[PDB]
RNA sequence: UUUCUCUUCAGAUCGCAUAAAUCUUUCGCCUUUUACUAAAGAUUUCCGUGGAGAGGAA
RNA sequence: GUGCUCGCUUCGGCAGCACAUAUACUAAAAUUGGAACGAUACAGAGGGCCCCUGCGCAAGGAUGA
RNA sequence: CUCCGAACGGUAAGAGCCUAGCAUGUAGA
């Protein structure tokens, strides 16, 4: 979502345009999507999926692939395209991949504040059913 | 009963399913002589019969708010909420006029602005006549091009307020 | 000033009396019982 | 004035009577007439037959 | 020149200064200029004595202070 | 009159098509008019050129309240229309300002048993 | 005007005692700790439109809980009747106190927000914007109908009307001599901010008193 | 980010989208803790930099989007900004003859403007009255004067975030 | 080095200005009240602010 | 899923190591029935409790033991 | 010489007929 930044972009911005705007179009489609069909909060799963995809892409470009410069790894977050605190959460060894909070224990929030996929793969998903009210991160 | 269509409705995100019209004018449509007949139920088919038998295109007249059967039938189709295929069939109908007019109107009030342009642009070539009732009861012969010009460019071409369709410049900068 | 309240109380009492008179021998009380 | 046969009532006005059978309890007892949205071909036939009968 | 009180018991006690031999369309223009509603939507009543948009003001013979129950179309 | 209808269908199509392009260029014309006024304000003339009209939508041709004629507010809700109903010079006595309000004994603001305010611009 | 401004200034200078109390009680600091709040970075016009829509939704749900199906706010927060309720209904809709005031406040707020929306949506876009804001504070002085719920407004409204001519005789001096000086809201907006900051608790109390009457009993 | 907008998708319905269960305190806190009219009366976007950020605490059901942000405009920079604006407004009042600023009621009598600017909002003229400064005398007050937060990446003129 | 959490002490124009309410007195009103007017004193509420543990990111 | 065993032993993998450990007024649903002092026809006035408007235990208006 | 106010004190009470936006989400076999 490109609105304005009161300045010019960095040098390596042209490479980001197509994939970034494809993901932004997916987000705009999921934002104006219909409510009929979403049970209670099913409409709020794919928005988290898209945000996760955007953070994944900008993080892979930041220093995982070492392609994006140091300006883009702060300017892309300086303007609104990804989350800095979320990537800081990814810096931990345990916080590999999960949503904001959909299967966490009693964190600062009464329901949870850790992650959607925070539950274990070896003991969670009681019996057989895996799901998450906030993001559905099975 | 005049609450919903049958049991459920994809709520138009603008204001509400039925309340896209002002509540005053809606309540006037209910308390009306024409609402007695044809309000027993009109889903998809009988709407076509009740539509072609009223050759007016107008809103409110009289000192009291006097709704035309044009406006009341627009509201009836609004409560019915037909599918887009029927509305597209009415939009592409050249023989009957006011059916196409109602298709355009409901598409303006029920539809994305992209589809609004896509289905209202080819209505910019009918130089034919259209009958419309002024607020003082007196009629006037108006061209259809003037009608769509007041619809898209102008606000409240009828008594209804329109839900702020975008400017063409932004869409031209972004899309078709 | 209190005369207004006194007249209002008198009018309320008279209205209650008239309502009781119309209801006691009402069509649903007297005339309805006239058929029984 | 106006008097219904199945509704078993009488309305002493015109507009007041018009707002009676359109959603009456006895009218409901006669049958549920909820507007069922017909198929897309329904409007097609409603247009074709009416153009063939009224016009033609 | 006349002062009229376009009144209502719903947060609209408006005081419009109408002309002597003026119509009511201009009076509705003033009522919208002081009330904040579209011109053609305003309605003026006094126990269902709906004043119309062509009957003049001196025709009914309104004078200073004649309040009018305001309603909307 | 089909030959006349198609002739006017272009008459309306030309005006409607002219309004579109006239609206697009107006954004540049407004910026260009500021640029023309920019150089006009810069090096046109030191108090030797106006090229203007001081145009206002509705001229409030006020008068002089007699002694305590109420401060009537026109209501600033609709003024872009430039309706002629506004140009009437609301400086007249409405209900009770017809009097002189000087022959009175000392003063009379309002005897309606509500004189919370106290002011008459003496100071 | 300057006399009234100096009067307010000196009366403010008098009632100035060192405040040291309240034990540092802060709001919007413990809400986020619970699951009844979430922080976000949303554009200002978006937040304003959201607040206006939320206020209209709240008032509409209030009027709908009362089963009054013959009233309408119209999104300018001008409560509009429908069919001349005069049998026993006009005695049922005599709010007078808080509905009137909340209506006036949300009307002012939504009006400012929609003005800036038209700015972003292709308004005059020039100094005409700030001129409009100056006229909007004049209208809050006069146009916005907040008199009935509170008559103490006239103090700050005379303050704003004096602040008006405090500027034009400092702005409309020289070439600009008659025309509408667009001015600024450096003082108007300031006064209304202080006003709302001081009067938040009154409406908190009135809603605490009213919501129990419309939701619990009497 | 966009959770708010989908949380606004419900404006009132018959248990369609969080209507029934999310109604009672959705009304209660909506009418009890307004506390946003003040913030909007205290978080003007500073029109010389009208691209404001406005962080917003929002109830989950969508009752109110409360603003937690507070303005901390630096006094002398603030006064210099509004003085430059004073000069430019005098200039625009002197030069222009016809002055259209009378759009008094917006929203068009029950036309909610929530469209095309509660969105991607392609239009963004944030260059309203930004005075063109010649970096010959106004150099040191140049790159930290048309930004509403001229302290973030300073580390010398700002104690912190 | 930078921030968020909070129990805690403020008589620094705690905030180079400035909101309201409650109570007690004194005026103007007054048809009853609520809304009121302009002066004094005190107690609270809200926009806040200052200085000191402990616990969480770069 | 992440990083690693001078692991089995390849760079295919096999086994192990440590981080991460329990959200869910569960259901997009189901059925369930009522109230205008509201329009219309009709005659056309000699002590507290239960309710409504309401911010004040300000004030105001009201049938039902 | 520009200071501009709102609510209550207000619409008799009545018997016959009629129409409706709203609300529960469960215990248990
Ligand atoms: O008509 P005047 O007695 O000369 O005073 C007017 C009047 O203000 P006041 O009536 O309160 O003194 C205008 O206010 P409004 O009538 O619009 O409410 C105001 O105009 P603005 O609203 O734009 O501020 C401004 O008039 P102007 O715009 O020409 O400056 C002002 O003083 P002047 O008319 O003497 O200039």
């Amino acid at each position: 979502k490109v609105k304005r930044s009161r300045k010019a972009p960095p040098d390596g911005w042209e490479l980001i345009e197509p994939t970034l705007d494809e993901l932004d179009q997916k987000m705009r489609e999921a934002e104006t999507e219909p409510h009929e069909g979403k049970r209670k909060v099913e409409s709020l799963w794919p928005i988290f999926r898209i945000h996760h995809q955007k953070t994944r892409y900008i993080f892979d470009l930041f220093y995982k692939r070492k392609a994006i410069s140091r300006e883009l790894y702060e300017y892309c977050i300086k303007e609104g395209y990804a989350d800095k605190n979320l990537i800081a959460k990814w810096k931990k060894q345990g916080y590999e991949n999960l949503c904001c909070l959909r299967c966490i224990q009693t964190r600062d929030t009464n329901f949870g504040t850790n992650c959607i996929c925070r539950v274990p793969k070896s003991k969670l998903e009681v019996g057989r059913i895996i799901e998450c009210t906030h993001c559905g991160c099975r | 009963m005049a609450n919903r269509t049958v049991k459920d409705a994809h709520s138009i995100h603008g204001t509400n399913p039925q309340y896209l019209v002002e509540k005053i004018i809606r309540t006037r449509i209910y308390e009306s002589k024409y609402w007695k007949e044809e309000c027993f139920g009109l889903t998809a088919e009988l709407v076509v019969d009740k539509a072609m038998e009223l050759r007016f295109v107008g809103g409110v007249y009289g000192g009291n708010i006097k709704p035309t059967p044009f406006l009341c039938l627009t509201l009836k189709m609004l409560q019915i909420q037909p599918e887009k295929d029927i509305i597209v069939e009415f939009i592409k109908n050249e023989d009957f006029k006011y059916v196409r007019m109602l298709g355009a109107l409901y598409m303006r009030l029920t539809g994305t602005a992209i589809d609004c342009y896509k289905y209202l642009e080819p209505l910019y070539n009918d130089y034919r006549k259209i009958k419309s009732q002024n607020r003082n009861g007196e009629f006037e012969l108006m061209h259809v091009d003037e009608f769509i010009d007041e619809l898209l460019h102008s606000e409240r071409v009828c008594d209804i307020i329109l839900p702020r369709l975008q400017k063409r410049y932004v869409l031209e900068e972004a899309e078709q | 000033e209190a005369r207004k309240r006194e007249l209002k109380k008198n009018k309320k009492q008279r209205m209650m009396v008239r309502a009781a008179v119309l209801k006691m021998k009402d069509p649903k009380q007297i005339i309805r019982d006239m058929e029984k | 004035g106006y008097y219904c046969n199945v509704c078993d009532c009488v309305v002493k006005d015109s507009i007041n009577f018009l707002d009676h059978i359109n959603g009456k309890k006895h009218q409901r007892n006669l049958g549920m007439s909820m507007r069922v949205e017909r198929s897309t071909l329904d409007q097609v036939k409603k247009r074709f037959e009416v153009n063939k009968k009224k016009m033609e | 020149m006349i002062e009229v009180v376009c009144n209502d018991r719903l947060g609209k006690k408006v005081r419009v200064k109408c002309n002597t031999d003026d119509t009511i369309g201009d009076l509705k223009k003033l009522i919208a200029a002081q009330t904040g509603t579209r011109w053609n939507k305003i309605v003026l009543k006094k126990w269902y004595t709906i004043f119309k948009d062509h009957v003049s003001l001196g025709d009914y013979e309104i004078h200073d202070g004649m309040n009018l129950e305001l309603y909307y179309q | 009159n089909d030959e006349e209808e198609y002739e006017a269908w272009k008459v309306r199509e030309l005006k409607r098509i002219k309004r579109d392009r006239e609206d697009r260029e107006a954004l540049e014309k407004e910026k260009a008019e500021i640029e023309r006024m920019r150089n006009l304000t810069e090096e046109e003339r030191r108090a030797e050129l106006r090229a203007n009209g001081k145009v206002i939508t509705n001229k409030a041709v006020k008068g002089k309240y007699k002694f305590l004629q109420k401060y009537y507010h026109r209501g600033a809700f609709f003024m872009d229309e430039d309706e002629e109903v506004y140009k009437r010079d609301f400086s007249a006595p409405t209900l009770e300002d017809h009097f002189n309000k000087t022959i009175l004994p000392k003063v009379m603001q309002v005897k309606n048993f509500g004189r919370s305010g106290r002011t008459k611009y003496t100071h | 005007s300057y006399q009234k401004l100096l009067k307010y200034y000196v009366l403010n200078a008098l009632k100035h005692r060192p405040p040291k109390a309240q034990k540092k009680r802060y709001l919007f600091r413990s809400f986020k700790a619970t699951k009844f709040f979430q922080s976000t970075k949303l554009d200002w016009v978006e937040v304003g439109l959201q607040v206006c829509r939320q206020g209209y939704n709240m008032l509409n749900l209030l009027i709908h809980r009362k089963n009054l199906n013959y009233l309408h706010l119209d999104y300018n927060f001008n409560l509009k009747p429908v069919k001349t309720l005069t049998t026993k209904e006009r005695k049922k809709s005599r709010f007078g106190n808080a509905f009137h005031l909340c209506r006036e406040v949300l009307r002012l707020t939504k009006l400012v927000v929609d003005s800036h929306v038209q700015y972003r949506l292709g308004n005059v876009d020039a100094f005409q914007l700030a001129d409009g804001l100056q006229y909007i504070f004049a209208h809050v002085g006069q146009l916005t109908g907040m008199y009935r719920y509170k008559y103490k407004l006239m103090r700050q409204i005379r303050m704003c009307k004096d602040l008006k001519h405090l500027i034009y005789y400092r702005f409309n001096t020289g070439p600009v001599g008659k025309g509408p000086g667009c001015g600024f809201w450096a003082a108007g907006w300031r006064v209304w901010l202080f006003f709302m900051r001081g009067i938040t608790p009154l409406l908190e109390r009135w809603l605490g008193n009213l919501l129990a009457r419309q939701f619990e009993g009497r | 980010p966009e959770h708010v907008r989908k949380i606004i998708r419900d404006h009132g319905d018959m248990t369609n989208r969080k209507f029934r269960h999310d109604k009672r305190v959705y009304l209660g806190a909506l009418k009890y803790m307004p506390h946003a009219v003040l913030k909007l009366l205290e978080n003007m976007p500073m029109p010389w930099e009208q691209i404001r950020d406005v962080p917003v605490l929002y109830h989950i059901t969508g009752a109110i989007s409360f603003v937690n942000e507070i303005p901390w405009v630096i006094e002398p920079v603030y006064i210099s900004q509004w003085g430059s604006m004073w000069i430019m407004m005098r200039r625009e009042k002197r030069d222009r003859r016809h002055f259209k600023r009378m759009r008094f009621p917006p929203f068009d009598d029950e036309e909610p403007p929530l469209d095309y600017a509660d969105n991607i909002l392609d239009v963004e003229p944030l260059e309203a009255i930004q005075l063109e400064l010649d970096p010959e005398e106004d150099a040191p007050v140049l790159d930290w004067f048309y930004d509403h937060q001229p302290l973030r990446d300073s580390r010398k003129y700002v104690n912190g975030s």
